[PDB]
């Protein structure tokens, strides 16, 4: 069986947002009712929100209830909180194939906090990893919000996109973002350039930080 | 049931009500709560999940 | 207070069966209408129940496994096993026990997860990592804090952990997803912030830690000049 | 049960007796006769005829 | 006493609804579990059963036959009709009014039929029988009349308007190449009594609505 | 769903037999149970003989029983008499297709009475039918036993097989069997042939009768 929500939600910081689960009237709709909404934050496991017949669980905050009406479910959050950022799952009981169904997911992107510049951090090749013939320069940008930016990557001061390597940004402990970008090569190529740079493009503003081979 | 199947579909210890159903079958389940047994009636057969106690017959108005 | 643990192997092979084991601590393994079992989520992909066991013993399976799953429990022990067998690139993925703590119904109460344990399918062998410290000039998160940090460089499988100081130091640190390079192993980065002040009289280590190959590497992050 | 589901298998008003079944249901039908109320029980949850009232559930030993 | 009686065409176009109706004497169309319906028989073919309906107005099809069958009743009239759309020569055959005298659950009880209405499928128009004579041990001679060339099949044979029954035999029907059936009709009598009684059959065609009454004279 | 039983079976006068109809727990095997038999003579309406939970009917003569085994009824006739030769025809409810479902049928042929000769009868055509310029010659064969026996036509002096259409031997009121065969030819071939003639072969016996214009 299959039950499907959006892929993504979007809400600014305080308005009330709805993830809504369809379903048939073999699971979601199933009487006496059964839906769960689960939280789960990226690498993390998933915690139990809405449990049973739109049971609020445990330590959960008052803002999240669930509700079901004929063959559709929706988790309500009433005032999101930049915490409340996260993937968020349906899942129902089908008595005809007698199995647990989950939906595909929903990524719920809370907006509108503050503003924050990113601090770039560069770290060049270690003299062991160099020992192997091999170099690995490594960018690590955190501290910015919102989430999205770009990563620039140049050898000499030209542009390259050979062996390039950025992971997609998440948050950070304190709540804003941070994302890391690898830039791979040769041990020998690494000691031949000049100079390499890693540049970072964030709300309109330009972060560049620069390394050059040395013999530490 | 000139039309198909007639049947109950009163919840609990409501007052009988009753409704016309093309399925040649007819329900009551039955399961419990912190406030007691919920009975809740229609028609057809429906599968149940574990912990419903599902009765069913085919006869008008059977399911009381 | 419930807890729910998974305990296995992180690397299978794809013509072996995976086994896991799941302490429970809290719940019931009794109750005929409760359920304990396992979901899994796989790499970019959904959450995928497996099955359950019910107090009374009773199984079900999701459908489309139901030929190569097997779930079983011991409530004298107060586990529950799964095994999985005919596996495949398609069964790597992250294994959560859960529990339900039902009442009058199937699915009527709370759902309890454990913390996840990621099995990783491949006739590939575990291969340690290489940490590597990170420490630059150009590292300047601010005027007064400077930004260290370590790379773990190239294992397999995937499910790494890193810690700063043995868990004392946890301010400013993250830790970031991990990538898979073209060798076909993994690397990962985790940084702190520190005072720059404290460079000279403080020391750092971060400790790595991979289960796969039981292996734990302690790299000390030296500020050295030239 | 260890099995699967354990349930109830008597007759009537006979001794309780019981199954080991494959199926995850279990039934007890009742209809009547010149000699009375007729009960039957077994497992899964079975198509019945007209007449009969067909009673099945999901939990070890719960068709009594 | 029960009694089944089936009343209906005995012809039906390839592209019409076949309808017959079903007259009950004797039975319940009103408990819940008892039924009656329609089965039917075709040439070379097994017993087919059609549907049913309960007492309560419920109906059971057979589900090869679920969405051209239609089964109804008026209990008022007592009776029970059956409707049949998209008709083809494989619905050729006899039908038979059933009815269940059910007590305690679906089927516990007699099953009555009734005579059967054969019904036949076919693009062609009936064809009413000619009714020919048949006349040619010494203590007793044998007569007759051959109906010739009618169609459907159903065809009825009498002798002097049923007060002849004894030594009669009336014979099954044969498909000749030209399409049409012929049968013949016999009965054995005493050789004193051929100049001084008087032998007539009374063929009747229903399809064609027509009743012949011929006399066997030598 | 689908029940089976035995196409034909044979038994000779005061034997007891047996016929078997196989099925599936969802109809002969469904309890409460049901299994019906019905007694047909081919060309007449079924009469019931066993109906519901293996009862006897009303009317039914003692020796007819019926009995369930898992998914597998028998009627049983204990002592044959003669006027049960005819077809007869198991049918149960199929409660997983809500449905009555009968079986293939299975032609029960009494054998062992006694040998009775064949009264033939040939009329020839009649005026009238050569008035339409057709003639059919009725060769009427009754009051025999056993069913069986070989109709031959001949035209002239020899046996000629052109249009001759028999039908198959059916049981009469005494109890004994009939058989009619038809020879059709258009009106010149009758006029022109010099004698016509219709045998009964049965039991070793041979009965010609001719008839000539």
């Amino acid at each position: 069986q299959s039950v499907t929500q959006p892929a993504s939600v979007s809400g600014t910081l305080g308005q009330t947002v709805t993830i809504s689960c369809s379903g048939s009237k073999s699971n979601i709709g199933d009487t006496p009712s059964y839906v769960g909404w689960f939280q789960q934050i990226p690498g993390t496991a998933p915690k139990t929100l809405i449990y049973g017949d739109g049971k609020r669980a445990s330590g959960v905050p008052d803002r999240f209830s669930g509700s079901v009406s004929e063959n559709t479910a929706t988790l309500t959050i009433s005032g999101v909180q930049a915490e409340d950022e996260a993937d968020y799952w349906c899942a129902s009981w089908d008595v005809n194939s007698d199995s647990e169904v989950f939906g595909g997911g929903t990524h719920l992107t809370v907006a509108g906090g503050p503003t924050s510049a990113p601090s770039v951090s560069l770290f060049p090749p270690s003299s062991e990893e160099l020992s192997a013939n091999k170099a690995t320069v490594v960018c690590l940008i955190s501290d910015f919000s919102p989430s999205g930016l770009e990563v620039i990557w140049k050898v000499n001061d030209a542009v390259t996109n050979d062996r390039v390597q950025t992971t997609r940004p998440s948050k950070q402990s304190n709540g804003k973002y941070a994302a890391s970008s690898y830039l791979t090569r040769t041990s020998t190529e690494w000691k031949s350039y000049s100079s390499v740079s890693c540049q970072v493009k964030h709300q309109g503003k330009t972060v560049e930080k620069k390394l050059s081979p040395s013999e530490c | 049931g000139p039309g198909g199947m007639i049947c109950y579909n009163q919840q609990s210890s409501q007052p009988p009500t009753t409704k016309t159903c093309s399925e040649t079958s007819c329900y009551k389940k039955t399961w419990r709560d912190h406030r007691g047994t919920i009975i809740e009636r229609g028609c057809g057969c429906p599968k149940v999940k574990p912990g419903i106690k599902l009765h069913c017959c085919r006869t008008d108005k059977c399911n009381n | 207070q419930v807890q729910l643990t998974e305990s296995g192997p992180g690397l299978v092979k794809p013509s072996q069966t995976l086994s896991l084991t799941c302490t429970v601590s809290g719940l019931s393994l009794t109750n005929n209408v409760a359920g304990s079992g396992w979901v899994r989520q796989a790499p970019g992909k959904g959450l995928e129940w497996i099955g359950d066991i019910s107090g009374d013993g009773v199984t079900y399976y999701n459908p489309a496994l139901k030929p190569r799953v097997s779930i079983t429990k011991d409530t004298s022990k107060s586990q529950v096993y799964l095994a999985l067998n005919r596996l495949t690139g398609e069964d790597t993925a992250v294994y959560y026990c859960v529990g339900n703590a039902d009442v009058y119904y199937w699915r009527d109460g709370e759902k309890y997860w454990g913390q996840g344990i990621l099995v990783t399918v491949s006739s590939a062998s575990t291969t340690a990592p290489k940490v590597f410290p990170l420490a630059s000039h150009s590292a300047a998160t601010s005027g007064s804090t400077v930004a260290l940090g370590c790379l773990v460089s190239s294992y397999f499988p995937e499910p790494v952990t890193v810690s700063w100081n043995s868990g004392a130091l946890t301010s400013g640190v993250h830790t970031f997803p991990s990538v898979l390079q073209s060798s076909g192993l993994y690397s990962l980065s985790s940084m702190v912030t520190v005072p720059a002040s404290s460079l000279k009289s403080q020391t750092y280590i971060c400790n790595v830690a991979h289960p796969a190959s039981s292996t734990k590497v302690d790299k000390k992050i030296v500020i050295k000049e030239c």
